[PDB]
């Protein structure tokens, strides 16, 4: 399948720059132009720029124009973000579309890449098993981290949006719902991983 | 810079009901317009291309038409899973996104809310801390109110509370963490989490055991 | 034929030719195939100097344009003479992995001794098999 994998969520100080990187796979991005897209917490879509690779050179929204740098062969495309303020802080996407001489949208998206720019520290969470005591519910308490996002797997699961505490740090829980039968004689591992801290934690969730 | 200008930024209808979202271009973009979905929590997805052309597996509800300089995406009966952000893009020269129009679809059936309270765990307590995690879960409307108490009395301070979200079934979600010291914890009887939705109040409590 | 172009100056190119192309039809540009152009137009002052300045976009994203010589002097008799006439022959290589696309825009601008000489964007034209 046509894939595009982005670089992971990372902190990145006011005044510093940000590579985000957009890598295919399954495919190239030849008979497609490439575009990154912006959205801002609550916001909407915003085009930074885009480029026909090893076609062009970067093309770019005005007023990003001079801190955006775009550049892109057929299989890797990179956006470059200088003199970050906090205004920036958003989720970055790659995204292609098919040139008009071919058939079909060619429409693909990358997962995003949320950039936080802060002058807080990043901190992998520490992670709690959530004991249960028709049916039984287990998970895990994702406590006390910064900055988003976290992923949480296991081994029917509900993943809660994190709550952000007065400290500035958040916090998340995901839920496993299972028969009381299978308690005794299953096991529960909840798999969380927080990359802007190169964090990966896996805790037992037993009665 | 050519600039799009999408209306409404808001709509608000029931199931089966015809909703349009305009769209215009500051100057001619030909055909060359897009509409995409974003899904609540979920990466934008293509609807439409060159103004009228359906994405493979587009449902047929969907149509795009315009004028040149003016476009308009229709969707003929409105179901649960439009409920979405739509945005137009222009790809005549470079791109621009519209505003984008949050859809919103009223008269679905009420659902009230699923709650599962959890204690400490023995781990956090090692930790010299202790929190306890109210999850809430299948409401329709998207809002809920939560009171913590503790041995009955209110516990106004160590809340914190998530706004609702949409989950993939068009029901809602929310969590409320209450922090207390583990002397907070183990002094006290009991701690009740207590969920009221349109009315109807679900209330779980947990002790120190 | 004669084919439409917009002005971008002040009306100094009197026409401009492509075999096989005629008006605001669409215009065919064939990869791995090349393309003949010609345009005629009266120099607007005297210069020593003729820059040509290309700017292209497939699908609203620009495009670098490879194989122009930017001395258009290479190809008519320089210094130009204000209010005489000149007209200029080129082939242009298409590449064979050109971008198709149905939304080609072509500027040429012709910069001078003393500011433009000649400008003119092209929208009709296609790149197709
Ligand atoms: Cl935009």
């Amino acid at each position: 399948q046509v894939q595009l994998v982005q670089s992971g969520a990372e902190v990145k100080k006011p005044g510093s720059s940000v590579k985000v990187s957009c890598k295919a796979s399954g495919g190239t991005f030849n008979t497609y132009s490439l575009s990154w897209v912006r959205q801002a917490p609550g916001q909407g879509l915003e085009w930074m720029g885009g480029i026909i690779p090893n076609f062009g050179r970067g093309n770019y929204a005005q007023k990003f124009q001079g801190r955006v740098t775009i550049t892109a062969d057929e299989s890797s495309a990179y956006m470059e973000l200088s003199s970050l303020r906090s205004e920036d802080t958003a989720v970055y996407y790659c995204a292609t579309f098919r040139l008009t001489g071919y058939s079909g949208s060619g429409s693909y998206w990358g997962q995003g890449t949320l950039v936080t720019v802060s002058s807080a520290s990043t901190k992998g969470p520490s992670v709690f098993p959530l004991a249960p005591s028709g049916t039984a519910a287990l998970g895990c308490l994702v406590k006390d981290y910064f900055p988003e996002p976290v992923t949480v797997s296991w081994n029917g699961v509900h993943t809660f949006p994190a709550v952000l505490q007065s400290s500035g740090l958040y916090s998340l829980s995901s839920v496993v719902t299972v028969p009381s039968s299978s308690l005794g004689t299953q096991t529960y591992i909840c798999n969380v991983n927080h990359k802007p801290s190169n964090t990966k934690v896996d805790k037992k969730v037993e009665p | 810079d050519i600039q799009m200008t999408q209306s409404p930024s808001t709509l608000s209808a029931s199931v089966g009901d015809r909703v349009t979202i305009t769209c215009r271009a500051s100057q001619n973009i030909n055909n060359w317009l897009a509409w995409y979905q974003q899904k609540p929590g979920k990466a934008p997805n293509l609807l439409i291309y060159k103004a009228s052309t359906l994405e493979t597996g587009v449902p047929s509800r969907f149509s795009g038409s315009g004028s040149g300089t003016e476009f308009t995406l229709t969707i003929s009966s409105l179901q649960p899973d439009d409920l979405a952000t739509y945005y137009c893009q222009q790809y005549h020269s470079h791109r621009t996104f519209g505003q984008g129009t949050k859809v919103e679809v009223k008269g679905q059936p009420k659902a009230n809310p699923t709650v599962t309270l959890f204690p400490p765990s023995s781990e956090e307590l090692q930790a010299n801390k202790a929190t306890l995690v109210c999850l809430i879960s299948d409401f329709y409307p998207g809002a809920v109110t939560v009171a913590w108490k503790a041995d009955g009395s209110p516990v106004k301070a160590g809340v914190e509370t998530t706004k609702p979200s949409k989950q993939s079934n068009n029901k809602y979600a929310a969590s409320s963490y209450l922090s207390l010291t583990p002397e907070q914890w183990k002094s006290h009887r009991s701690y009740s989490c207590q969920v009221t939705h349109e009315g109807s109040t679900v209330e779980k409590t947990v002790a120190p055991t | 034929d004669q084919v439409d172009v917009k002005d971008c100056a002040n009306h100094e190119i009197k026409k401009v030719l492509v075999p096989g192309c005629h008006g605001s039809e669409p215009c065919i540009i064939h990869r791995g195939k090349p393309f003949q152009l010609e345009a005629l137009f009266e120099a607007n002052q005297n210069s020593k100097t003729a820059k040509i300045e290309i700017k292209a976009s497939i699908d609203g994203l620009e495009v670098d344009v490879p194989g122009i010589d930017p001395n258009a002097c290479h190809y008519m008799k320089c210094p130009l003479v204000k209010g005489q006439q000149y007209d200029i022959k080129y082939t242009w290589n298409v590449p064979k992995i050109a971008p198709k696309s149905e939304n080609v825009v072509v500027t040429v601008k012709v910069m001078g001794d003393n500011g433009v000489l000649a400008c003119a964007i092209a929208t009709h034209a296609k790149i197709r098999d």
